């Protein structure tokens, strides 16, 4: 996350950790859902452009974490894969369409101060907070510069930007399973996500009933935190009916 | 540069 | 989820993070 901050203690509970186990490193961020589904993009797992393609054995999912290399004991929850599921019109072809995928772990996590799910947004919460300048929030372990890595889990409150701004602002086709959000160059202020934090969250606090929504997943960006440029989001409603079939079709 | 985790997670 | 969004150490306890003003004033 560039230009964030030090997360603090149970600040995002749902924040995951996609750990590679050989070599032992951090793959992506993801979010705790429920407790046996974990939320994240489906670049981070089937990405041939970048010869990734890992498979549930090649993985591990850390939860409850706030240190980056440090093993927390005591306080965080290791998890493996008992399955991974990718949207099947996840389109790595031309755009990163549909960039969403879902992991059932092989059991339950136990919920704690530091392990909590987030909530899925339902049509009238999306709506009402998927606006041109309203604030998410994106955590996550990656890069503080586009070109070192976080001691500690890092937080940015970002703007949502307007469709046309993120539109003009790339030669990339934006489509509308995407959002963009960042400040402008005028704005002052400044923050993104960066490589390491794709898969994360971008949530956001209704103030309709004071829990936090899931609305967005780092998706992609060009650079980190450069002027100019925003950073896209998976827009996880518009891709619900998918979660929610895949849920009830082979989860728990 | 990460610890290393319990051998009973790999 | 019934208890998603509500964190341990803030919702559930009344407590409010350092930053979450800023989004909701921002709504
Ligand atoms: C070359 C190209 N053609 C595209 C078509 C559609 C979308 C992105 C595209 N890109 C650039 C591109 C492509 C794939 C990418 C990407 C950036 N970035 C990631 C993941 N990491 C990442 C890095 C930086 C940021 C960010 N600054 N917000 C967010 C995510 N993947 C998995």
């Amino acid at each position: 996350i560039v230009e964030g901050s030090d997360a603090e203690i149970g600040m995002s509970p749902w924040q995951v950790m996609l750990f590679r186990k050989s070599p032992q490193e951090l793959l992506c961020g993801a979010s705790l859902i429920s407790d046996r589904w974990v939320l994240t993009a489906a670049h981070c797992l089937l990405y041939p452009p970048w010869d990734k393609n890992f498979t549930e054995n090649d993985l591990l999912v850390r939860i409850g974490k706030h240190s980056r290399t440090r093993y927390e004991r005591n306080i965080e929850k290791i998890s493996m894969l008992e399955k991974i599921y990718i949207h099947p019109r996840y389109n790595w072809r031309e755009n990163l369409d549909r960039d969403i995928a879902l992991m059932k772990l092989k059991k339950p996590v136990a919920f704690s101060d530091y392990i909590h799910p987030v909530c899925l947004p339902d049509r009238e919460t999306a709506a009402s907070l998927l606006q041109a300048g309203y604030k998410g929030r994106v955590t996550g372990w990656g890069n503080l510069k586009e070109t070192g890595q976080p001691s500690v889990l890092q937080v940015v409150n970002l703007p949502i930007v307007e469709r046309p701004v993120c539109k003009d602002s790339t030669r990339i086709r934006i489509t509308d399973n995407m959002f963009c959000a960042g400040y402008k160059p005028d704005e002052g202020k400044r923050g993104d996500a960066c490589e390491g934090d794709s898969g994360g969250p971008f949530v956001m606090k209704s103030p309709f009933n004071n829990r936090w929504y899931q609305m967005g997943i780092v998706s992609w960006g060009e650079g980190c935190d450069r002027d100019g440029k925003y950073g896209f989001y998976t827009h996880v409603f518009r891709l619900k009916k998918w979660i929610q079939k895949v849920i009830d079709q082979f989860g728990e | 540069d990460f610890e290393e985790i319990p051998e009973e997670y790999l | 989820e019934a208890d998603c969004g509500l964190r341990p150490l803030f919702e559930k306890k009344s407590l409010e993070d350092k930053t979450e003003r800023e989004l909701l004033e921002s709504y």
